[PDB]
């Protein structure tokens, strides 16, 4: 019952579908994403590079 | 009397042509010189 | 590696003489002796004959 | 009209321009977000267990 009260609104959000990678570990689903294109496009460096 | 034919050949008939955009161009003689202005807009 | 030092410079240019048994035709006549025949039919499989 | 239909194009593509250099503040500013908090595996593993 708290749940209702705990979606705030995330419920009732029409659901649509989205385009991305995906991957299959143990139980768990991940998705995959790597950006470098929206950071060398701009020519700005990138965070993951450490 | 014995002659032989050497085999003929095609530009457009070999994998080649998958590095070239081909358009016949008839008097190339009259041309001086060509240019593509590129204009590339860049995010920030 | 010897089946391609062979040339094929041929002045004939269309006489079609044998052909296989399923359509194809023979590129050559590999001869040899007994000896070499009963090793060369293990290794390489004889497929037509 | 050419030169005033091809000025309210130019200052649209710098205004499309001033959104959507925005639009890449957040996806900046999220994965910045994140990595202030990321320790790295052989920090976390240990504790994980």
């Amino acid at each position: 019952g708290d749940k209702a009260a705990l979606a705030d609104g995330h419920d009732e959000i029409q659901r649509t579908r989205i385009a991305a990678s995906l991957v299959k570990i143990g139980d768990k689903f991940v998705a995959i994403e790597s950006l470098q294109r929206m950071y060398n496009e701009t020519q700005f460096p990138c965070p993951l590079n450490r | 009397v014995y002659t032989n034919v050497v085999e003929f050949v095609k530009f457009l008939e070999t994998a080649l042509a998958a590095a070239c955009v081909n358009t016949e161009f008839k008097d190339l003689r009259r041309m001086i010189d060509g240019k593509i202005q590129f204009k590339i807009s860049m995010p920030t | 590696d010897m089946l391609a030092a062979v040339c094929e410079d041929t002045v004939f240019k269309g006489v079609s003489t044998y052909t296989t048994a399923s359509g194809q035709q023979v590129a050559g006549v590999l001869e040899t002796t007994d000896s070499v025949m009963r090793r060369l039919m293990n290794l390489l499989g004889q497929v037509e004959s | 009209f050419t030169e005033y239909a091809g000025a309210i194009k130019t200052i649209t593509s710098a205004l499309q321009f001033g959104m959507d250099a925005l639009e890449r503040g957040l996806v900046d500013t999220v994965l910045a977000v994140k990595l202030r908090h990321a320790p790295p595996v052989f920090i976390l593993k240990t504790l994980g267990d």
